[PDB]
C-alpha cells in the first residue's frame, strides 16, 4: 500500500469499466499501471505511479505478486502514546506493517532514525532532503513604456524648452520659414533625424546648435540608461534562505510557516532544541494534506509552508506559481522499510543494488523527473 | 533586547528556553528575550539563582522628583541584587548604580525611511574627453584647411565646424556635405571616431545607471537639518518618546532640538516605528542598538537608520547592580568569559541576526540631475545670447 | 575610496588610446592626402 | 524604412509639412525603438546562461 | 565506501554518511542568442 | 545525479555492530552536525551558479 503523491504516484479513480485509459509516454510507451484499492476520499482503485513501477520492477527481479492496498491513513506512522496504555503507537502504513496488515513496504518516506528503532528500512532508492515550500511571487516588473521611461514633467518640459531656445536662436536669426524651418531644426534635433532644410548661418546661433545637440545626446543617454535601469536589477527580496531564516527565526503572527500533520518531515521537526517556537506554532496551524500544500501554495494562504523537499522539486514542475527553496534539510531519500526481516529483505537489497547499477532509475526520471519544463 | 508572552494557556506555563515572570497580586507572564538568555547562561556559569519581575514604573530611572522612575529605583529599592534590560550607561546611572562593560554596545541614532543622484550628466564623461573634443576641433579645422588646398558654396571651416562638430553629437545635421573624397575619408576618421564616442556615452550611461551611492542623510546631533527646524520648508521631525535616556543625552547635547522636538514627540518605540511606516514624522531618534533592532524587523524594505550606522553617542547595555555589591567583580568576570564564549554570534542568532541585509534601486525617471543638464543647456544658451550681442558689436 | 565596487570608471586614458588612433587618423589623412591628392 | 534602422539615409527628403509631422511620428518612434535595441543589448549582456 | 554490487556481495554496509555518484568536471568555459534574442518578434510585426 | 551512490564505513556480513552501527548512522544524521561536516569539510568557497 501507499498514498497517492505526484512524486510518488499519480492514480485517479479507474474507468467506469474499472480500467486505465491507455496513455503512452513522451517516449511513447504505454507504461504499465495496476489496479488498486481506494478510499471514498473501501473501494477499488488503480495503481499508477513512478515509484510504484519501481516496485513493479522489484517483483520483476524476484517474483512476488503485487497486491496493492490503499493507505488507510495518509502517513506511515510514528510511535506515539495513546490516551492510555502507555504505548507509543505508530498509526498508519508503518503501523500496518507492524500490524502486518500487508506484506510489502511501499512508500518513498525518508529513513527515520525515529522509525529506525521501530524497525529497519532499506537503503535509499533515491537521495532526497527537506526544505520549505517556496511559492513564486508576481514576476511583474514591466513598466514605463517609452513615455513613463521619461519624466513627463521633465520630458515635455525639455521639449517645449527646446521650442523656447528655438525661439531664442530664432531671434538670433531675426536680429543680426527660418522660424518654421527652425521648428524643424530644433524638433528635428530632438529626433536628430535630419529634416534636411539646413542649419543657420549665425555662428552664435550655430554654437547654440551645438548646445541643443548636447541636450539631445544627453537625451538619447536618458532613454538609454533609463531603460537600462528598467532592464537592470531585479526584485529586491525573495528571502527564505538559511534553515535558521529570520522570518522562521522570528516568531510572530505575520509569517505563516508550517508543514504537514503527523509527518516524517514533522519528525524532522519533532525532537530538536531550536524548533521549539516553530514546531509549536506550526503544529497549531499545520495542514494535514500535501494536496492542501500544493493548493495551499496556489491558495497563497500561508506566508510559508514546508514538506518533503525533493517531492516539492517534483511539485516544482507542477506549476509555475511556486518557487524552489534554498538547499537540503535532514536529508534522507526514498526506500522500502524492513519489518523484522524477509527473504525480501536482502533480496530487495540486491534490488536496490542493480537499481543504482542499471538505468531504470534514469528511466524513472524520464517517467517522472526528466519531465521538467520548468 | 527582550521578549515576553502569555503563558501556555493549556499548561499555564512556558516551555523551551522561555522563563516565567509575574505581573500585577502578581500574575505570571512569559519571560523571554535573547539578552535575557544572556543573563541566563550568565547566571548559569555564575551559579546565581535568577528571579523575574515585571517593572511597574517607568523603564529605567530618572529624577524629576529627584528620584528614579524605574528599575534604577528598584536598585534604590534594592529589590534585587541586579536586574536586566538594556542598561543605558549614564552619568546619572553612573552616579546612581554599579555596572560593568556592556553585553552589547549601543549609541544614539535616528532612522529615516529609505529614499522614496545629481551626477550622471557629466559624471562618467572624464573631462579629458572634452579635451579630446577641443583637439578634435584642432585637427578638424586642420584637415579642413589642408584638404581644401588641393581642392582649391565653399562651406568654409566655420561651416565645416558645424559639420565635423555635427558629428560631435550624433551627426544629425543634414546641411552642407563637403564632397572631398580624401576629405570624406577624414569624415570617416571623425565618423567611426564618433561611433566609439557615442559608445562611450552609452556604456557610460550604463555605468552611472549601474552606479548607486544613495546615502544623503543628516549629520547627527550636529545636523544642520537638526540645527534650524525652520530652515527648510518642512521641519524634519526626529526624536523619540518622553523621559528618554538618550533624550537626556540630547538634553545635554543640544537643547534647541529638544525644545523643538517636543512638538513632534510621539509615544512608544514600536508604535512610533509604525508612525515611521506611515512616515507621519520625518524620522525617529532612538538608541543605536535599539535602532538596528528596529532595523532587522521590517514589513517590507522601508526604513533607513540615519546614516550607515556611524557612531553617535556610543554606549552599551547590560545588567547593572547597586554600588558596592557582592557579585560585582564576579558578575564582571561573568561578562568577561561571556564574551569569551563567542555565543554572542548566537545572540545575533537568537536576536541580532537581521533579514534587512546591508548596504544596497528603483527607477529615477524624474528630472533632478536631468534638470541640471537642462540647466547647463539653457545656461550656455543665454551665454550665446550675451556673446551674441557682443557679436553685434563685432 | 568607495572602491568596494567600481562605479568610478570614467574612460580617459583607456579611451584616449582609441582617440589617439583617431589623431593618427589625421596623420594618415595628411600622408595619403598629399600623396593621392597628387 | 530609412528611420527603420537609425535613419542614416541622407537622400530624398520629402518636404511635406504634415508629412514631416508623420516623419516625427516614425521618428521619435524610432527613438524609443533604438532605445529598445540598446536596453535589449543590456539585457542579453546582463543575461548569462 | 562505494556502494557496489561487488561490495554488496562482498561486505555489509548501511545507508551512507553522505551521498555520492558518478561525475566529471570540465574547466569553466574559457552566446548564440543575443542578436535576435530580446527582439520580441512581435516587434518585427510592428 | 549520475549513478547515485554514497560513502560510509562498511563491515563484514553478519557482524555484531551491524544493526547497532546502523542505528549509529541513524542518530548521526539525527544530530544535524553534518552541517558541521560541511564546516569541517564540505563547506565550499567556490560559491555556486
Amino acid at each position: 500500500v501507499t498514498i497517492h503523491q505526484e512524486p510518488f504516484v499519480y492514480v485517479k479513480p479507474t474507468m467506469s469499466d474499472g480500467t486505465c485509459k491507455e496513455e503512452f509516454t513522451v517516449n511513447g510507451d504505454p507504461v504499465k499501471k495496476v489496479i488498486c484499492t481506494g478510499p471514498n476520499d473501501t473501494v477499488p482503485q488503480c495503481c499508477y505511479g513512478f515509484c510504484i513501477d519501481l516496485l513493479i520492477k522489484l517483483a520483476r527481479t524476484m517474483q512476488f505478486t503485487y497486491e496493492v492496498h490503499l493507505v488507510a491513513d495518509g502517513k506511515f506512522g510514528t510511535q506515539e502514546r495513546v490516551q492510555n496504555s502507555n504505548k507509543k503507537e505508530w498509526n498508519g502504513m508503518m503501523g500496518e506493517l507492524l500490524s502486518g496488515q500487508a506484506d510489502m513496504i511501499v512508500a518513498p518516506l525518508t529513513i527515520n532514525n525515529e522509525r529506525a528503532q521501530y524497525i529497519e528500512f532499506s537503503k535509499p532508492f533515491k537521495y532526497q532532503g527537506l526544505t520549505i515550500l517556496v511559492k513564486k511571487e508576481i514576476p511583474r516588473s514591466t513598466l514605463d513604456s517609452f513615455m513613463q521611461p521619461f519624466q513627463s514633467t521633465l520630458w515635455l518640459l525639455v521639449g517645449l524648452s527646446v521650442h523656447v531656445v528655438a525661439v531664442m536662436l530664432y531671434l538670433l536669426d531675426r536680429f543680426s520659414l527660418t522660424l518654421s524651418s527652425a521648428m524643424w531644426f530644433s524638433w528635428g534635433v530632438l529626433l536628430n533625424s535630419g529634416i534636411g532644410e539646413g542649419a543657420p548661418r549665425s555662428f552664435s546661433a550655430r554654437i547654440l546648435g551645438m548646445v541643443w545637440a548636447g541636450f539631445a545626446m544627453i537625451i538619447v543617454a536618458s532613454y538609454t540608461a533609463n531603460l537600462a535601469a528598467f532592464l537592470v536589477l531585479d526584485r529586491p527580496e525573495e528571502r527564505i534562505t538559511g534553515i535558521n531564516d529570520p522570518r522562521l527565526r522570528n516568531p510572530s503572527d505575520k509569517f505563516i510557516y508550517a508543514t504537514v500533520k503527523q509527518s516524517s518531515v514533522d519528525i524532522y521537526f519533532r525532537r530538536q532544541v531550536e524548533l521549539s517556537t516553530m514546531y509549536r506554532h506550526m503544529e497549531k496551524h499545520n495542514y494535514e494534506s500535501a494536496a492542501e500544500a500544493i493548493q495551499a501554495v496556489r491558495d497563497n494562504k500561508l506566508h510559508a509552508f514546508i514538506w518533503d523537499s525533493a517531492v516539492l522539486e517534483f511539485e516544482a514542475s507542477q506549476k509555475c506559481d511556486l518557487v524552489t527553496t534554498g538547499e537540503l534539510f535532514f536529508r534522507s531519500g526514498f526506500g522500502i522499510g524492513m519489518r523484522k526481516d524477509s527473504p525480501w529483505k536482502q533480496q530487495v537489497s540486491l534490488s536496490i543494488l542493480k537499481s543504482h547499477e542499471n538505468g531504470f532509475m534514469e528511466d524513472l526520471d524520464k517517467t517522472w523527473v526528466r519531465y521538467q519544463e520548468c | 533586547f527582550v521578549i515576553v508572552e502569555s503563558v501556555d494557556p493549556l499548561s499555564g506555563t512556558c516551555m523551551r528556553n522561555t522563563v516565567p515572570c509575574q505581573k500585577r497580586g502578581y500574575i505570571k507572564k512569559c519571560c523571554k528575550g535573547f539578552c535575557i538568555d544572556i543573563l541566563k547562561k550568565i547566571s548559569k556559569s555564575v551559579k546565581f539563582t535568577y528571579d523575574l519581575y515585571l517593572v511597574t514604573n517607568g523603564k529605567h530611572g530618572k529624577k524629576i522628583n529627584g528620584t528614579w522612575n524605574g528599575m534604577i529605583g528598584e536598585v534604590v529599592m534594592k529589590r534585587a541584587y541586579m536586574a536586566v534590560g538594556s542598561l543605558t550607561i549614564n552619568e546619572e546611572r553612573s552616579e546612581v548604580v554599579d555596572f560593568s562593560v556592556p553585553f552589547i554596545e549601543t549609541g544614539i541614532s535616528v532612522m529615516v525611511s529609505r529614499s522614496n543622484s545629481p551626477s550622471a550628466f557629466l559624471e562618467p564623461f572624464s573631462a579629458c574627453v572634452w579635451v579630446m573634443m577641443f583637439v578634435m576641433l584642432l585637427i578638424v579645422s586642420a584637415v579642413a584647411v589642408f584638404v581644401f588646398e588641393y581642392f582649391s558654396p565653399s562651406f568654409t571651416i566655420g561651416k565645416a565646424i558645424w559639420l565635423l562638430w555635427g558629428l560631435v553629437f550624433n551627426n544629425s545635421v543634414p546641411v552642407q556635405n563637403p564632397k572631398g573624397t580624401t576629405s570624406k575619408i577624414m569624415v570617416s576618421v571623425w565618423a567611426f571616431f564618433a561611433v566609439i564616442f557615442l559608445a562611450s556615452y552609452t556604456a557610460n550611461l550604463a555605468a552611472f545607471m549601474i552606479q548607486e551611492e544613495y546615502v544623503d542623510q543628516v549629520s547627527g546631533l550636529s545636523d544642520k537639518k537638526f540645527q534650524r527646524p525652520n530652515d527648510f520648508s518642512p521641519p524634519f521631525r526626529f526624536g523619540t518618546v518622553p523621559n528618554g535616556s538618550t533624550e537626556r543625552n540630547i538634553r545635554n547635547n543640544y537643547a534647541e532640538m529638544h525644545a523643538y522636538m517636543g512638538k513632534f514627540n510621539q509615544r512608544g518605540v514600536d508604535d512610533a516605528l509604525l508612525s515611521l511606516k506611515t512616515g507621519k514624522l520625518d524620522a525617529f531618534i532612538y538608541d543605536a542598538a535599539v535602532l538596528n533592532y528596529m532595523a532587522g524587523r521590517d514589513e517590507g524594505c522601508k526604513l533607513v537608520t540615519i546614516g550607515s550606522g556611524k557612531v553617535f553617542a556610543s554606549t552599551g547595555y547590560g545588567i547593572a547592580i547597586q554600588k558596592d555589591s557582592g557579585w560585582k567583580r564576579q558578575v564582571d568576570l561573568a561578562i568577561l568569559q561571556l564574551f569569551g564564549d563567542g555565543e554572542m554570534e548566537e545572540l545575533e542568532a537568537l536576536w541580532l541576526t537581521g533579514i534587512c541585509h546591508n548596504e544596497k534601486m528603483s527607477s529615477q525617471l524624474d528630472i533632478d540631475n536631468m534638470a541640471g543638464v537642462f540647466y547647463m543647456l539653457g545656461a550656455a544658451m543665454a551665454l550665446s545670447l550675451i556673446t551674441f550681442i557682443s557679436e553685434h558689436l563685432f | 575610496d568607495s572602491r568596494s565596487n567600481a562605479p568610478a570608471t570614467l574612460t580617459c586614458e583607456n579611451m584616449a588610446g582609441v582617440f589617439m588612433l583617431v589623431a593618427g587618423g589625421i596623420v594618415a589623412g595628411i600622408f595619403l592626402i598629399f600623396i593621392e591628392i597628387a
